[PDB]
RNA sequence: GAAGUCUGUUAGAGUUGGUGUCCUACAAUACCCUCUCGUGAUCUAUGUGUAGGGGUGAAAGGCCCAUCGAGUCCGGCAACA
RNA sequence: UCGGGUGAGAACCCCGACGGCCUAAUGGAUAAGGGUUCCUCAGCACUGCUGAUCAGCUGAGGGUUAGCCGGUCCUAAGUCUCACCGCAACUCGACUGAGACGAAAUGGGAAACAGGUUAAUAUUCCUGUGCCAUCAUGCAGUGAAAGUUGACGCCCUGGGGUCGAUCACGCCGGGCAUUCGCCCGGUCGAACCGUCCAACUCCGUGGAAGCCGUAAUGGCAGGAAGCGGACGAACGGCGGCAUAGGGAAACGUGAUUCAACCUGGGGCCCAUGAAAAGACGAGCAUGAUGUCCGUACCGAGAACCGACACAGGUGUCCAUGGCGGCGAAAGCCAAGGCCUGUCGGGAGCAACCAACGUUAGGGAAUUCGGCAAGUUAGUCCCGUACCUUCGGAAGAAGGGAUGCCUGCUCCGGAACGGAGCAGGUCGCAGUGACUCGGAAGCUCGGACUGUCUAGUAACAACAUAGGUGACCGCAAAUCCGCAAGGACUCGUACGGUCACUGAAUCCUGCCCAGUGCAGGUAUCUGAACACCUCGUACAAGAGGACGAAGGACCUGUCAACGGCGGGGGUUAUGACCCUCUUAAGGUAGCGUAGUACCUUGCCGCAUCAGUAGCGGCUUGCAUGAAUGGAUUAACCAGAGCUUCACUGUCCCAACGUUGGGCCCGGUGAACUGUACAUUCCAGUGCGGAGUCUGGAGACACCCAGGGGGAAGCGAAGACCCUAU
RNA sequence: UCGGUGACUGCGACUCUCACUCCGGGAGGAGGACACCGAUAGCCGG
RNA sequence: UCGACCGAGUGGCUUGCUACCUCGAUGUCGGUUCCCUCCAUCCUGCCCGUGCAGAAGCGGGCAAGGGUGAGGUUGUUCGCC
RNA sequence: CAAGAACGACCGUAUAGUACGAGAGGAACUACGGUUGGUGGCCACUGGUGUACCGGUUGUUCGAGAGAGCACGUGCCGGGU
């Protein structure tokens, strides 16, 4: 079976959903963790210095 | 290279775990207060999916119902006894001290009250040899002479289901079904049939270990494969 | 004789077929019940034996009700009865 | 009435030859005929676990979202020749 | 397709007729997913492979009603939170404890049916009827928690039994009918309440010493049959519900086979087939309460995923519509759906191409190779070789039969079930289409079923049972973690782990020198602390004594890594003694090998001819014993060869069929492009020029073609070298 | 430099229990200054 | 008719040498199909010599108009039959 | 002016059992007949096709009959302008 178009047909699974905390559709309804803001993982908001260039 | 299969095992992921949730009972000698005996009646005999050997349901006097490791020749309605004063009959559990020398014995404790450790598999037994107020000498199924506290409890008789290994599996499918009931990864790819990255014996234009198979005790995981700390190999000599 | 091993057709080779027949032949023999003495004992499963006559259910070997090891137990007790 | 038994486009699974059709495609792995398995180490839905020098691998360096002799994203980074 | 409707406009929007397509789907109900796409009105700038008055498009408005269907509750594999502990630390981490989460088709589970209704919802609204839970009241009880249930695998099978389908015979309505009298549809009616009970189990009676019983197993003086009884099913029968409802009407009796549903018997396991909430146990009547969330529609060749109205991908239920037949097969046809796998018009419609049909004579001559195609085919009777692990081989091979009609026989309770007989009779052909094996032999490999390179490899590769060796007594061996801790393990040597070989059969020789592992070790070597000496008012530092593991040294071990030659003495294969390197010096076998350079080795088979194939020989460039040797029945989309049969593969091509191609209306891209460019023959040039040089030829433009050239287009060469 | 006698320490041999470890519900039992753990030294360690 | 040694050449079909052209690619071998050519001529036409009786040959000259086919082994070119 | 190979080649008979030759054996000029390869055309003849057409017949549907549809672009078989 081709890993391309034929395998695309099975994707009816909901994972990432609108998050209660940040509003992004990053809340992974199977993990109960938001990949954007960290909700369900962290009380503190998810943030990283690598999200911007080092000198700003 | 990559971690070898024996290294994947230790992580305890699903593939390598026993199907514990399908298992019936952890088989341990019931605790008796002290200086006492306690009796129960055998209510049923059932299959033990962890052992491929039968197990006996016993209903005790104080009301407690539990599965026990069953020696051969135990049947529904039989009365079984556990304690210092118990009768000497197949299926009873007593301290090694109270057991006649020369009697075959099973589910032997390594330390007193541990529920039993040795000679638990199909058809096997330990042979009680020597007594003392100090030491009980027991011969284990491997042939080893084991010095044990005489207060270590054992069950009289040989474990049930003897002869299990007399019949060949004959086919992959039969092995398969057994392996599902175990904490094993199966089937088994030969290391020599793998790539170098995957195993010390992997690689080459033809299949061969490309190094001696006898490996030092001191070898690290990922390197310790083939014949471990072998004192000798082969048949002859 | 092929015995019960006929279910295998031409597969698996001679030792395996022979041993499965022999083992299954003895397994399927009339077995005398330890309780009533009648020849009505059958296998219910691995190591598990039952009498169709008196209903007695008991532990035995995997493929036969009684093993050489188990036959020794009974003796070793009496030999230790009188030291 | 047994069988990792046989025949079988029952369902379903698989993918040998045609080196056919297609090859700015209907399609970033398709179409047709042919072919293999089809009570079992079987096929399958949904839920669930294992995470990157790590997993998973009946072992082909196969697979881990068109990405694999070390995924992807952003950063180191205006890498160095 | 013809005719019509609407409209400014109609091939494709709608009506009728005629003609077709789909039958596990192109029909009916749904899960996920989508999210308003659903319905109505008004539209055509956008989207729609052409057009559009149509629309999943644009704009506006409307639409989803529940005690009984789901959620909700329960627990599953698991997951999270808190506590504890770890970590430099945490949003990180394993255990333990507590708590919570974790199933919408498809786990468990209190209770709903029938009719009616809307443009669009309905077990939800309306009508009628029923049912459950909780609470309150009253009567009873005061029994109440033991138990039962929830609650369970795979294979075979009996009984009960509804729908459906079919048969027979009535009734109602329809069709056909220049002849026959046949053909189609209907003939209804729920949940629920009540009642009946077969199987299993049990009791009493009885008293079998060969009887009882089954599809089969089986049963019994430890009490068989028979007789009597207790307990005890169906989504089933029967009565009510119902002068309810539905139907234009009639508004039905019997039967057979019997999905559903109920209830039994047998067999299998180195495999043992959830749990919890809940229910029953535990009465009746009358009232009250039953909140919250979901509900439209699609569910796909246009509503999902694949950038698209994408020929791909995507779960469940309807496995009982008719003929057919073994059949959920083919073919044909209902019900239901569709003409939207959505551009049309024209030309005997050329060449050329796709996919096909037929092809005289020959019959594999084609080709690397029968690649492609063809042959055979269903069922019954006869008959069936070598080989073999006695199972197979086998549908071996080979031979014969096969329809219709008339009258019958046999098995069976019977079938609209099956097996036969006699007579008649048509065709070139009776498995008349459809469905539906070509066969045989020799060799190689892997024993077999199984696995694999999602996307050029399906194989001889991996796996496998089987064989073997290694480690380990469990405070273990092996493995994960920084730690706290953890997998194996609800496990215990008939066990786990770690490796090699790879079914069966006959076998598996010699070598421990090197390397590896392991054991031992007088002596030698062997670090640091402490100790002793020297040095330093201390220290650095120099030396000594002692001596762990390890090493030297010794030994064991090849189904450990691996090895098995060179050169010489002396009755097929060959024998024995030696020597040298470096321990041994190739045994049984097999052998020009999937291993053999020489090589198309030599001899033979086979062919007109055979680098092939097979057999024999065999000094083997460079075979050989679990780096397993030999060999082997069965199996195989595996490699090679031979034969019969077959045939357009070939001689050698022809004609035909369907879709294109060609012309016309409409829609309408891309690749590519330094410039110039009508070239050709020669030459020259960085040695492979349309463009330079010399000649030759050359009026311009356009259509169709097959692709000689532009070292054609496509890709900063994978080969090769170079890069500190 | 001639011997009864503290303490220190090199050396290899031994017994205890009281830390610490394991078994046990407990009472207690088995080990035991070892092991675990922390630090360091030598050997092996694609 | 065969013709050694030695000497002089012609071709550009093999092989070798060179590294001039292309590494921002001039698609491999063998085969096939279809077209044109060369002559150092295998047959055919016309000739010369003969160790030319004839017949059948052998050797040579002119000559490229036409022909030069089918099969068995091998991927083979070649070659063997 | 342009193109053509528009033809190439072989066997047989008469010549002749002749010339030649001891014999064995064994020609030619010329005139005829045919074959093969190539070439251009043609369709009375033979052959192929011929989903124009006509017939037979299986399954199914239209109630039977009659007459028809489908079975891949003829269901299959027989004949064929
Ligand atoms: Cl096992
Ligand atoms: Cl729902
Ligand atoms: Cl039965
Ligand atoms: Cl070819
Ligand atoms: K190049
Ligand atoms: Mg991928
Ligand atoms: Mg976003
Ligand atoms: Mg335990
Ligand atoms: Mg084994
Ligand atoms: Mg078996
Ligand atoms: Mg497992
Ligand atoms: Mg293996
Ligand atoms: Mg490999
Ligand atoms: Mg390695
Ligand atoms: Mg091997
Ligand atoms: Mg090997
Ligand atoms: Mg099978
Ligand atoms: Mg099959
Ligand atoms: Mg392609
Ligand atoms: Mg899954
Ligand atoms: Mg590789
Ligand atoms: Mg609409
Ligand atoms: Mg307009
Ligand atoms: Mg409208
Ligand atoms: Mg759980
Ligand atoms: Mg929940
Ligand atoms: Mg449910
Ligand atoms: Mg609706
Ligand atoms: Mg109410
Ligand atoms: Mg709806
Ligand atoms: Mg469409
Ligand atoms: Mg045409
Ligand atoms: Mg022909
Ligand atoms: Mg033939
Ligand atoms: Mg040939
Ligand atoms: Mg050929
Ligand atoms: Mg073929
Ligand atoms: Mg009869
Ligand atoms: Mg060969
Ligand atoms: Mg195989
Ligand atoms: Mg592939
Ligand atoms: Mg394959
Ligand atoms: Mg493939
Ligand atoms: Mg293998
Ligand atoms: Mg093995
Ligand atoms: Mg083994
Ligand atoms: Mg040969
Ligand atoms: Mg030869
Ligand atoms: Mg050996
Ligand atoms: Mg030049
Ligand atoms: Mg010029
Ligand atoms: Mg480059
Ligand atoms: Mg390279
Ligand atoms: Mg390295
Ligand atoms: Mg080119
Ligand atoms: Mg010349
Ligand atoms: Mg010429
Ligand atoms: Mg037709
Ligand atoms: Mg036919
Ligand atoms: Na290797
Ligand atoms: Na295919
Ligand atoms: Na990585
Ligand atoms: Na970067
Ligand atoms: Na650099
Ligand atoms: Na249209
Ligand atoms: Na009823
Ligand atoms: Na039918
Ligand atoms: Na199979
Ligand atoms: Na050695
Ligand atoms: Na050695
Ligand atoms: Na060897
Ligand atoms: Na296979
Ligand atoms: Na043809
Ligand atoms: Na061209
Ligand atoms: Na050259
Ligand atoms: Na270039
Ligand atoms: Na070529
Ligand atoms: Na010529
Ligand atoms: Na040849």
């Amino acid at each position: 079976t081709g890993a391309g178009t034929p395998s695309q047909g099975k994707k009816n699974t909901t994972t990432h959903t609108k998050c209660r905390r940040c509003g992004e559709k990053s809340y992974h309804t199977k993990k109960k963790v938001c990949s954007s803001c960290g909700f369900g993982k962290s009380a503190k908001r998810r943030d990283y210095e690598w999200q911007s260039k080092a000198g700003e | 290279g990559r971690r070898i299969q024996g290294q994947r095992r230790g992580r305890g992921t699903s593939t390598f775990r026993a199907p514990s949730h399908r298992y019936k009972a952890d088989l341990e000698h019931r605790k008796v207060e002290d200086g006492d005996v306690i009796a129960g009646t055998v209510v049923d005999i059932e299959h033990d999916p962890a052992r491929s050997a039968p197990v006996a349901a016993v209903e005790f006097e104080d009301g407690d119902r539990r599965l026990i490791l069953a020696p051969e020749g135990v049947g529904v309605g039989d009365e079984l006894q556990v304690g210092v004063s118990a009768e000497i009959a197949p299926g009873n559990t007593l301290p090694l001290a109270e057991i006649p020398e020369g009697v075959p014995v099973c589910n032997v404790e390594s330390s007193p009250g541990d529920g039993g450790k040795f000679a638990r598999a199909s058809g096997v037994n330990a042979q009680l040899l020597t007594h003392d107020r100090n030491v009980a000498v027991v011969k284990l199924p491997s042939g080893e002479m084991k010095r044990l506290d005489p207060q270590c409890r054992a069950t009289i008789g040989v474990v049930a289901g003897g002869g299990r290994t007399d019949k060949p599996f004959v086919k992959a499918g039969n092995k398969h079904h057994k392996m599902k009931a175990r904490g094993t990864k199966w089937p088994n790819v030969r290391g020599v049939a793998m790539n170098a990255v995957d195993h010390p014996f992997g690689g080459g234009g033809r299949q061969h270990p490309g190094k001696p198979k006898s490996i030092s005790r001191n070898a690290p995981p990922g390197r310790k494969v083939g014949d471990i700390a072998s004192k000798r190999t082969g048949r002859g000599g | 004789k092929t015995g019960s091993s006929g279910r295998f057709g031409a597969r698996y080779g001679r030792v395996s077929r022979r041993r499965v027949a022999e083992i299954e032949s003895e397994m399927n023999e009339d077995h005398a019940c330890p309780n009533c003495g009648e020849d009505r004992v059958d296998r219910q499963g691995t190591g598990i034996w039952q009498c169709s006559y008196c209903d007695y259910k008991f532990t035995g070997g995997s493929y036969k009700p009684e093993t050489p090891g188990g036959k020794t137990v009974r003796r070793s007790i009496r030999a230790a009865l009188s030291e």
